[PDB]
RNA sequence: AAACUCCAGUUGACACAAAAUAGACUACGAAAGUGGCUUUAACAUAUCUGAACACACAAUAGCUAAGACCCAAACUGGGAUUAGAUACCCCACUAUGCUUAGCCCUAAACCUCAACAGUUAAAUCAACAAAACUGCUCGCCAGAACACUACGAGCCACAGCUUAAAACUCAAAGGACCUGGCGGUGCUUCAUAUCCCUCUAGAGGAGCCUGUUCUGUAAUCGAUAAACCCCGAUCAACCUCACCACCUCUUGCUCAGCCUAUAUACCGCCAUCUUCAGCAAACCCUGAUGAAGGCUACAAAGUAAGCGCAAGUACCCACGUAAAGACGUUAGGUCAAGGUGUAGCCCAUGAGGUGGCAAGAAAUGGGCUACAUUUUCUACCCCAGAAAACUACGAUAGCCCUUAUGAAACUUAAGGGUCGAAGGUGGAUUUAGC
């Protein structure tokens, strides 16, 4: 820093709002232009037929 | 009757005195504007409102004081141009009283559409036909998709169940047009079970309609109050005299956020700050006064002096 | 930020507060507790057990009365924070913490281990904790929740404590451990076009091309977070076609037919991790033969076929790029490639004919061409001359005409004429490349 040479020494508020109020305002205006659960069985209780076969 | 909210504080805060010119960006009923023309008989005042009905009141009330009050009509963004036509670009306004929200007359008259309790056309527009093409709340709900419609309620209205109250509106509009306030209230209230109609309570622990905040959301997007509030404050600063006392009244913390950070130069989402908060405190009206005027319970007054 | 500025620093004087180091010690006492110094008094029992209530005690907090008040500090006030913050963070100050004299009698009052006596051989032992038990005695317990509750009773307690149910309700509640998932979970090492920065050219702004969404329409369908979006289509003017409207046929091109439902019945063919390296039959062994686990190279219980990687092959090498890439994950995609289980239609959900739809108020993805001077036009294919801001750069768009293809072209493509627009190198963000 000491060696270094410093030389001779002397856009929408909608985004801030959080919603694009302008684009939506046009969208509604464009519309205005046209205007004018189930049960799950326990796995352990699932029934098997291997013994019956 | 609606007493001007915090009129005693706003008068003391601005200390209207002879030889000082003041502006009022929200004349509305004019209760605050008249309370300021009473303390100082030699005061000079300028008025503005978005409602032509409110601008007519000022014109009719201009008879009481011919030149001490000057009536103007237009939005906050259009205020600079309107006042620039007068030629007061520097302005040197000693104080700008930017009252916010909906006028008592606007929401007391059912025809204006602001009251869910009564039955009026679903206008919810502060504009009184000055721009007959300005979309009304009925148009906003019938046009926007669920994703878009949800955003308005979620942010402006603080709606936690944005998806739920938005889907109901989309289904209702298809069956029939949504054109009346009570129809919207029933549509919003149907989203939840019958018990939920009045389960929600106000900040005072007082039951309110479940759609109370939903109406506020549509009110803010139809009238773009939030974006217009940023320009209105900026315009006031340009037209505000150095050493001049600004006084805002944020009915809700939502709009207070813009006022809260603007005065403190904080990013809405470094150079030195240029404001002096003589009355930093953001407090509701006296509890005795809250019961008398519950509408103004949430009024947060942020005063500052330009630097 | 508020707060103080009768403030801060040095030196001296200075308490009814609290007791570094020792203490890495493990002592004392019935427990509660006890850790600056000194002195006085003083730590029951020559069997053992023996109480919610008898007797005497009992941290902290709290109550009553009188004092002390350095510091800390509920509450409270103020300053921030926040969608809200009657919290966490900062400042001030009180009850209170202290002394005295009375009460109150509660603790996760917990080594979560009742006293006393004895044993280390059996079986070591559900698990974890803290190795496993025996004798003897007192206290206590008997599914969860209701319930540190109700009533009764006693109590200096009066929003209190001790003792302590029932009704209704349920098929569990619970203890210990294991796996998986998750952690605003720790540590170490990593990612090589790779997570961040670094390098190059882009996207995000403009017009156009094209997909999708939405809206529209009498008028398909499917894909649709990574892993959809110039995707099924290496391709829709008719046809294609599965859509809509109208008309027509009934053993029907078929020993019929169905692009009807179900991709959550499937085969087939694939995406994805995979820009992975693991999967795994059959055995063996450990845990008391529990759910589970199985590595140490100066090796300590693993051996392992097969599959994958690898090798090999293709392309110009042994390099690189392809190709390959198991098991499994997302009931991922596709019944509309074809086939097909199940269910459905059979004068119709089948077949044929004629005409017609497929637009853009908008939004968005991808691409093309640009914004120009490393450029534009011409010759040339690199030693040139002109152009160069409202006649410049810039449309592959709009409009008009001709041509090509076709039976059919305002429509599709090519060319010409006319026209000369936005665009002046693009915010947050984001893509690709060794
Ligand atoms: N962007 C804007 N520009 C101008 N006026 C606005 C505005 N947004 C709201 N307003 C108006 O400002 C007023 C605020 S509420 C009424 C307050 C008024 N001081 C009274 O007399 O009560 C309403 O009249 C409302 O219509
Ligand atoms: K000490
Ligand atoms: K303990
Ligand atoms: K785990
Ligand atoms: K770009
Ligand atoms: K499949
Ligand atoms: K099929
Ligand atoms: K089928
Ligand atoms: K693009
Ligand atoms: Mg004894
Ligand atoms: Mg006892
Ligand atoms: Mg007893
Ligand atoms: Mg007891
Ligand atoms: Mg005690
Ligand atoms: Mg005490
Ligand atoms: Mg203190
Ligand atoms: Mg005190
Ligand atoms: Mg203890
Ligand atoms: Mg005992
Ligand atoms: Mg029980
Ligand atoms: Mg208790
Ligand atoms: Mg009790
Ligand atoms: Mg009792
Ligand atoms: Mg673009
Ligand atoms: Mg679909
Ligand atoms: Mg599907
Ligand atoms: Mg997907
Ligand atoms: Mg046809
Ligand atoms: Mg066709
Ligand atoms: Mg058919
Ligand atoms: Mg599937
Ligand atoms: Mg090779
Ligand atoms: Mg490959
Ligand atoms: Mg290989
Ligand atoms: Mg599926
Ligand atoms: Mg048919
Ligand atoms: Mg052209
Ligand atoms: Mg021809
Ligand atoms: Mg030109």
């Amino acid at each position: 820093l000491a060696v270094a040479d410093f030389g001779p020494r002397d856009t929408t508020s909608s985004s801030l709002c959080g919603i694009d109020h302008e684009a939506l305002n046009k969208q509604i205006m464009e519309y205005k232009r046209r205007k004018d659960g189930r049960k799950r069985a326990k796995p352990r209780l699932e029934q098997d037929s291997s013994l019956k076969s | 009757l609606h007493i001007p909210v915090m009129v005693d504080e706003v008068v003391h805060c601005l200390s209207p005195q002879k030889g000082q010119i003041f502006l009022d960006m929200t004349f509305g009923s004019g209760g605050h504007t008249k309370a300021i023309l009473q303390k100082e008989s030699d005061i000079v005042l300028y008025a503005l409102d978005r409602d032509p009905t409110a601008y007519a009141l000022a014109e009719h009330l201009s008879e009481l004081y011919p030149k001490q009050i000057r009536a103007m009509l237009g939005q906050f963004s259009q205020a600079e141009a309107l006042l620039m036509k007068a030629g007061v670009q520097p302005g040197t306004f000693d104080g700008v009283l930017m009252d916010l929200g909906c006028s008592s007359m606007q929401l007391d008259t059912p025809e204006r559409g602001f009251s869910l309790r009564k039955d009026g056309p679903l206008d919810m527009r502060m504009d009184g036909g000055r721009y007959p093409d300005m979309p009304t709340a009925a148009d906003v709900v019938n046009a926007l998709d669920q994703q878009a419609l949800a955003s308005i309620l979620r942010t402006y209205g603080e709606e936690k169940h944005a998806k739920k109250i938005a889907s109901a509106i989309v289904q209702a509009r298809s069956i029939y047009p949504i054109t009346r306030t009570q129809q919207l209230a029933s549509i919003v209230a149907g989203a939840f079970p019958p018990s939920a109609i009045y389960t929600r309570k106000d900040l005072l622990q007082r039951s309110t309609h479940i759609a109370t905040k939903t109406f506020q959301a549509l009110r803010i997007f139809v009238n773009n109050e939030l974006n217009e509030l940023y320009t209105g404050l900026k315009t006031a600063q340009k037209f505000l005299r150095p050493g001049g006392r600004l006084v805002a009244l944020s009915f809700h913390s939502l709009e207070d956020r813009i006022v809260k950070r603007f005065l403190l130069g904080i990013s809405m989402t470094r150079a030195p700050l240029m404001w002096e908060l003589i009355h930093k405190k953001v407090l509701s009206p006296q509890d005795q006064d809250v019961q008398d005027n519950p509408r103004g319970r949430s009024a947060k007054l942020r005063a500052a002096i330009k630097l």
